């Protein structure tokens, strides 16, 4: 399912914000 | 009417623009207790006013770190908006001062934690839940658009919700008042619009498109676009392709599909009607904005409390001592914070 891969993802955590 | 009620608050935010306030405490002032954040160049700490015994969150920024991320404009935009604005649903900023080796911040303190931890716990919200924290930013957005800022970084980690379930936006790290287009490559991947991506030059519809991302996160319990590394992340985005959990009613979908938007002469909150093709939207008809801005509305979720200084709704970091150099550091990059 979506949530599930989602969920197995590395981008579950608090996110930084990037530049560049 | 929000037009008359607009041009005041321009005229008021004009005033403390021009006349922006500096240096207002100092650090031996405030004890400190808790880390309640940490990011790119510095933290977040809970600290109790000594004279007053009121509360605060105090943002510390390294300005050496600063100064190597290649974000002193960036910081000094932060500072001079948020001493100057006012509006129910963002943080308000008490104090600023700086020493030798950080600048400081103090903030209201808002004691019932991120929308993203709330969110990432229970795994979504509700159409009701999730539109009762879209109308705030709704509002919030038409606030700072009308100031001519653009506020660049929409995402539950920066949405902080208070003792009364209401959201204080948090973090304008990459917040900046432009009349033009502009064209800094900043935000979060998941939020970015496909013009920042694409270098094309850009303007306040970046938020238009973030707020859809936020809105179909908050319903989905994930985001339209996601994958391991940005680079992925950046191709999905350019595709634009978006698919709607088999939940999402009508509405919910159609009101995405405006936001969520490549064309631009076609994206909500930026044509000729700008707001009201949001608030007006078929998804929005329970809404009463008003009640909303006035904080009338019973919320969904009352983070739960425990006392004045309490912290349980925050995650636990580890602590560092603040340490302050005996030689000032950058003070020609930030004289005038
Ligand atoms: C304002 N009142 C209040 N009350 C309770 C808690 C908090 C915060 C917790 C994390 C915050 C934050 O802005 N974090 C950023 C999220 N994008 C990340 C960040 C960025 C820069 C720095 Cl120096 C520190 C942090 Cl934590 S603000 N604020």
């Amino acid at each position: 399912t979506t949530y599930a891969d989602f969920i197995a993802s590395g981008r579950t955590g608090r996110r930084n914000a990037i530049h560049d | 009417s929000v037009k008359e009620f607009l041009a005041k608050a321009k005229e008021d935010f004009l005033k403390k623009w021009e006349t922006p306030s500096q240096n207002t405490a100092q650090l031996d002032q405030f004890d400190r207790i808790k880390t309640l954040g940490t990011g790119s160049f510095g933290r977040v700490m809970l600290v109790k006013h000594k004279e007053s015994g009121n509360h605060y969150a105090m943002k510390i920024l390294d300005k050496q770190k600063v100064v190597k991320l290649k974000q002193i404009e960036h910081t000094l935009n932060e500072k001079r908006i948020l001493q100057a604005v006012n509006f129910p649903f963002l943080v308000k900023l008490e104090f600023s001062f700086k020493d030798n080796s950080n600048l400081y911040m103090v903030m209201e303190y808002v004691a019932g934690g991120e929308m993203f931890s709330h969110l990432r716990r229970i795994g979504r919200f509700s159409e009701p839940h999730a539109r009762f924290y879209a109308a705030q930013i709704v509002l919030t957005f038409e606030y700072l658009h009308s100031l001519d800022l653009i506020y660049r970084d929409l995402k539950p980690e920066n949405l902080l919700i208070d003792e009364q379930g209401y959201i204080q936006v948090t973090d304008f790290g990459f917040a900046k008042r432009v009349k033009g287009r502009t064209w800094t490559l900043c935000g979060t991947p998941e939020y970015l619009a496909p013009e920042i991506i694409l270098s094309k030059g850009y303007n306040k519809a970046v938020d238009w498109w973030a707020l859809g991302v936020l809105i179909y996160e908050m319903a989905a319990g994930y985001p339209p676009f996601f994958a391991d590394q940005p680079i992925q992340i950046y191709e999905k985005i350019v595709s634009g392709k978006v698919r709607f959990p088999s939940h999402f009613s009508s509405d919910l979908k159609d009101l995405l599909r405006n936001l969520l938007q490549v064309d631009l002469t076609k994206r909500f909150g930026n044509l000729k009607n700008g707001v009201n093709d949001i608030k007006n939207h078929k998804w929005f008809a329970t809404t009463d904005w008003i009640a909303i801005y006035q904080r009338k509305v019973e919320a969904p979720f009352i983070p739960k409390f425990k006392g004045p200084g309490d912290t349980s709704n925050f995650d636990d970091y580890e602590e560092e001592e603040i340490r302050v150099s005996i030689n000032e550091k950058c003070g020609k990059e930030f004289t005038e914070f």
